[PDB]
RNA sequence: AACCGAACGCCGGGUUAAGGCGCCCGAUGCCGACGCUCAUCAGACCCCAGAAAAGGUGUUGGUUGAUAUAGACAGCAGGACGGUGGCCAUGGAAGUCGGAAUCCGCUAAGGAGUGUGUAACAACUCACCUGCCGAAUCAACUAGCCCUGAAAAUGGAUGGCG
RNA sequence: CAAGCGUUCAUAGCGACGUCGCUUUUUGAUCCUUCGAUGUCGGCUCUUCCUAUCAUUGUGAAGCAGAAUUCACCAAGCGUUGGAUUGUUCACCCACUAAUAGGGAACGUGAGCUGGGUUUAGACCGUCGUGAGACAGGUUAGUUUUACCCUACUGAUGAUGUG
RNA sequence: UGGGGCGAAGCUACCAUCUGUGGGAUUAUGACUGAACGCCUCUAAGUCAGAAUCCCGCCCAGGCGGAACGAUACGGCAGCGCCGCGGAGCCUCGGUUGGCCUCGGAUAGCCGGUCCCCCGCGGGGUCCGGUGCGGAGUGCCCUUCGUCCUGGGAAACGGGGCGCGGCCGGAGAGGCGGCCGCCCCCUCGCCCGUCACGCACGCCGUUCGUGGGGAACCUGGCGCUAAACCAUUCGUAGACGACC
């Protein structure tokens, strides 16, 4: 069955202003500017709110399959107003028993310099994405701070690291060590 | 149509195109598709990799040598697909093959002509946008061309160059509408005359 | 039925029209790539196999069992004296492969690298390159080599130095010299042309080229052997005393069902003189010839520092099967390929 | 060979069967209807030339039964008790290795218990019942279409091309 | 599907009573092809393919702490040996390793071999036969052709085309 | 090869020695965002990591596949390349105006104009104004197609002489444009008068791309001025052939 009609508004805020170019979204707030491209997905973004109030995207003569996807883009539109207007942050604590991981930021973000997980020789390295500035935290003992604009990217990077660190031929029950994310939230809160 | 064809395979269908090709290269009409790259398939991406490497692994096993031709250019590609629709163990089929000739990229002479599109063959008709696909670019690259990077370069380096002449060319109509407007009254009773029998209105 | 026992073919198919080379200066198939920031410099060269000799060094890999002992090496003799660059040539990059726009050689050639054009030339009327020549000094010297640089420079790419070997410098009674072009892996064409602009006519000896101590790739051609039976060229085992028609074969060529024989089964053939590029071999002594400042320099070549004589690599009556190697050689690690006397890249 | 049509002096025209109609290859170079599916092994025609039980909120239709503005469903908060080491079992089973059973109070609502787990508890959780939200929600079947089951030897066959 | 085992617990690993399939490396049926006879068993050598994965790479499992181990996925990339006995295929043992996985290609391969075993004619014992003689009942001796012809393949000259 | 020691040269042996080299797509799998499914979800649209896999790279062969540039037959008789422009004639055919150009999007594009802003006459930006079953529309545009007379109007410096020199720009397998002096010559598109052209007496391959493609021969100017194979030699190679 296709449905006539399927829709969704999102608010967008006071701060930023969206400026879709065709099916493109740019979005700029205080932060930054992010850009996103929904050419493929096939729906129809009108900005119809004047002063500038909603995105409304439409989908339109679809069944089901691409109904579903309405609410996505309204997601990635939501979560990139998110990251430009607080911006994200995920914080991730290192976990062990014994070899103590040590970890070591390199440029600025980037590079994610870890000796010693599980007592291993092999220092792992780890890049970041563009616009990710890692940090090591302060306020608490094992813990880095992920910072960023795009969820997409600071959440690879999170994930980066936390695959780089990885046991091998061992009980992952038992061998709980390695760094993993603890807190997915934002830079400022409001 | 009579004449040299020149087609450009951008947004068309590997074999849509093909059967259409090859129609017109049986009835004498000399066909040549260009910019092959550009040409693109249903299924999606690895879908027609791995069928292309099922392909590769057919081989004449007491001689390769002799064995299946499996050639990676996409001009290639597209003219073994045009050819098993001829009849090319015959004379006649050989003959029309000869009347085909395909690029990839788009070469001397045929940057220098405009050229046509097969809207029978071409994928935003024939296909539905909600699928999934190759560029037989990409698929005869990691088939193993070795110049996937040198007709971008040089593309890119004629794109240029035909967008100057697209500007010049676009300066000379702005001239022919403002000519038509600053002479249009001894042309104001012929103008007439075309646009009374449906000519230019 | 399967093969009861296993084991490995015999010989590498990835290797195999185990023919007689169509060639003999050993060509070389792929040029180094070309980083466009560090300077110009060749990246081959052309020397000869000479014969070979113990050479022993001090070992200083921490570690093994032969830390800080003396061994043995046995070593090769390339005589290498040096090439003269006579013209250039421009490779323009393509969809179809790597086509060449316009080779330019010197004014002046040389008379050895007029020999590897005209095959009989005592014959001939040494004609070669008198109207090429003739343009090194015109008001059409100017046209077609001056805007013709321009043009190499603007849309050419890739750029290689014909360069001839001094045959003449030898003991060989050769006297055709062996031009090969040598690419220029340089930073940026024009950087990579205005130089060899300059190099035209001109002496490039293994100094140049080469550092003593850099790995480098050896291609030449395989030592020659004639026809073989199966179990000399592709080194199959011997069928045993009994057998009535042959042991130095292969008893089952193939199953009486794939109906040919394959591709791939061992057979009779053409052994030595094939084409090979042997990679990695050490550079152990970059050497220099006995040049002349008051009586010879025969001391400059096998005299180390740790021992002092005054000898040359020649050993006593020469290396044995060419003669006395009178010029930059270079000392290889281990044995390359092909016969003494032999062209190699 | 043997299926289907059709029974063949030799020809022109017309017309058909069984078949077909991107192109090989004659015919759709219909501005053809209405549907269904996307196969990381698609499917693609009586023989005939390949698969099954069985799987499969892959998607599409039914069928039946449910639930609900006294405001559900889903989501986030609070309780989940007492009479009560209830009885059997004791080896521990006070709700809980197991079973007969086996019902009241406070009631709001809490099963003399779904489980975690605990030697047994606790502590936690789940039924039950609340708090917050606003309108559709849920379950079992049954079918359509695809996915899995599904593994073979010179290279590879909806006929090929696609 | 699922009754069980597995301390407990179906389903980590297993799994009865039932039941649905493949596969053609087992033997049968059958008798379609060949009796102007396609060389009839094993061994050697040599290719190549399959996976029905024994090792190794990357993985998901475990009743996985480690160590060690089995279940499974992609996966056929490179591996799978030396011997005593035995005509043997088949076996069993010693030994090494990483493994000592399983298979196909006219039960791969006699103008490749050998001919040990089958299976001629000479012989010997067992039994049966009154006998000639019989016996998947033993045992020793027993001629193993021909390539030059087209093809495949391996090399080698060459070929039309580019004046 | 009477026997046997020792034995250069040459072959030759895990029986001596040397050398074996790198990327990409992703499988399983593991993940990010995140839908269906006001939650959760590796996924429904999007991403990421990922191998003895696969493909490629080094490596080996090198096409009824191309490249660049050399020299081009002195002559004792030769024979040609251009270039131009000349005269006959075998043959092999197909054709019977051209179109001289963006990029791509497709739940979007096209064009104008910028007043304004930034960059290198252009490019990018922002604003407005038009077109968008598209009219600076491949349903498209252009150019003409029986000949010349002469004697009006509309149109007036257009065209030409293989007219002639110089400077461009164009290289992916260019083969083409383009743009500047000077000579001589001509006055053509559209209306109209006005006359004319073998009017072949209803008939077929009519018209051109045509100075086609190719193969044979009659004029001038300028250049040209061999190599290949055999024989010989050598071996770097070997059956002979092949090759240095
Ligand atoms: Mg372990
Ligand atoms: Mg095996
Ligand atoms: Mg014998
Ligand atoms: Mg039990
Ligand atoms: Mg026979
Ligand atoms: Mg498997
Ligand atoms: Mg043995
Ligand atoms: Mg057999
Ligand atoms: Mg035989
Ligand atoms: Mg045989
Ligand atoms: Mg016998
Ligand atoms: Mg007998
Ligand atoms: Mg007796
Ligand atoms: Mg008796
Ligand atoms: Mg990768
Ligand atoms: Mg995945
Ligand atoms: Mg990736």
């Amino acid at each position: 069955m296709k449905t006539i009609l399927s829709n969704q508004t999102v608010d967008i805020p006071e701060n930023v202003d969206i400026t879709l170019k065709g099916r493109t979204v740019i979005v700029k707030g205080p932060r930054g500017t992010l850009r996103r491209d929904f050419n493929h997905i096939n729906v129809e973004l009108s900005l119809l709110g004047k002063k500038k109030k909603r995105l409304r995207v439409d989908k339109w003569w679809g069944n089901r399959k691409e109904l579903a996807t309405v609410r996505t883009i309204c997601s990635h539109v939501q979560n990139m107003i998110k990251g430009v207007t607080l911006g994200f942050r995920y914080k991730m604590r290192s976990v062990y028993a014994h070899f103590p991981i040590n970890v070591v930021i390199q440029e600025n973000g980037s590079l994610v310099e870890i000796r010693n997980f599980l007592g291993e020789k092999y220092i792992r390295r780890v890049r970041m994405r563009p616009g990710v500035a890692c940090s090591v935290s302060q306020a608490q003992k094992d813990e880095l701070i992920l910072e960023g604009n795009d969820i997409e990217l600071v959440s690879n990077s999170a994930a980066l690291i936390q695959q780089a660190t990885t046991v091998k031929n061992k009980d992952i029950r038992k061998f709980l060590d390695g760094i993993y994310v603890s807190e997915k939230g934002t830079v400022q809160q409001a | 149509e009579g004449q040299v064809l020149v087609l450009d395979g951008r947004g068309h269908l590997l074999g849509r195109l093909a059967a259409i090709v090859a129609k017109q290269v049986l009835l004498g009409r000399k066909v040549v598709v260009v910019r092959c790259e550009g040409i693109n398939i249903s299924g999606n991406f690895y879908r027609n990799k791995l069928k292309y490497l099922a392909f590769l692994r057919k081989r004449m096993n007491t001689n390769p040598s002799r064995g299946p031709y499996h050639f990676r250019a996409p001009s290639r590609i597209f003219w073994r697909t045009v050819r098993g629709m001829l009849p090319h163990k015959t004379k006649r089929g050989q003959a029309a093959l000869d009347r085909l000739k395909v690029f990839d990229g788009i070469p001397p002479p045929y940057d220098k002509k405009k050229r046509m599109v097969v809207p029978a063959a071409l994928k935003v008709v024939r296909l539905k946008p909600t699928r999934k696909f190759a560029y037989l670019g990409r698929l005869a690259h990691e088939v193993g061309w070795k110049y996937q990077a040198v007709t971008a370069t040089l593309e890119e380096k004629r794109k240029e160059k035909a967008k100057i002449h697209y500007r010049k060319k676009k300066q000379l109509m702005r001239l022919r509408k403002q000519a038509e407007k600053n002479v249009e009254k001894k042309i104001d009773r012929f103008t007439e005359v075309l646009k009374t029998h449906g000519f230019l209105v | 039925s399967h093969r009861k026992f296993s084991a490995p073919r015999h010989g590498s198919l990835g290797f195999l029209p185990r023919k007689r080379s169509s060639r003999h200066r050993g060509k070389v198939k792929s040029f180094p790539k070309d980083d466009s920031s560090k300077p110009v410099h060749l990246t081959a060269f052309l020397g000869y196999k000479a014969g070979m000799t113990h050479i022993v060094r001090e070992v200083d890999r921490p570690g093994s069992k032969v830390n800080k002992k003396e061994v043995v090496e046995a070593v090769t003799i390339v005589e290498t004296p040096p090439m003269i660059v006579v013209g250039i040539v421009g490779y323009v990059e393509t969809p179809r492969g790597l086509r060449t726009f316009k080779t330019i050689f010197a004014e002046h050639i040389s008379d050895e690298c007029k020999r590897r054009f005209y095959k009989n030339w005592h014959k001939s009327k040494k004609k070669a390159f008198t109207k090429y020549c003739k343009k090194w000094q015109d008001a059409a010297g100017a046209a077609a080599l001056a805007a013709d640089f321009s043009s190499m420079k603007a849309y050419c790419q890739v750029i290689r130095v014909i360069a001839h070997t001094q045959m003449r410098l030898l003991p060989l009674r050769q006297k055709k010299a062996h031009l090969m072009e040598i690419q220029v892996n340089g930073g940026t064409v024009a950087e990579k042309l205005d130089w060899a602009r300059e190099r035209l006519e001109q002496q490039v000896p293994v100094n140049q080229v080469f550092g003593q101590d850099e790995m480098i790739d050896v291609i030449g051609v395989t030592k020659g052997k004639g026809y073989k039976g199966v179990t000399s060229r592709w080194h199959t085992k011997k069928l045993p005393r009994k057998t009535h028609r042959g042991l130095r074969k292969v008893a089952c060529i193939g199953a009486w069902h794939p109906a040919r024989v394959a591709f791939s089964v061992a057979r009779a053939g053409q052994k030595g003189y094939h084409h090979r590029t042997e990679i990695n071999k050490k550079i152990y002594k970059i050497g220099q010839g006995y040049l002349i400042k008051d009586g010879k320099l025969i001391k400059n070549n096998a005299s180390t520092d740790y021992d002092l004589s005054d000898k040359s690599i020649n050993p006593l009556g020469g290396f044995v099967h060419y003669g006395e190697v009178t010029n930059d050689f270079v000392m290889l690690k281990g044995c390359v390929v092909g016969t003494k006397k032999r062209v190699l890249t």
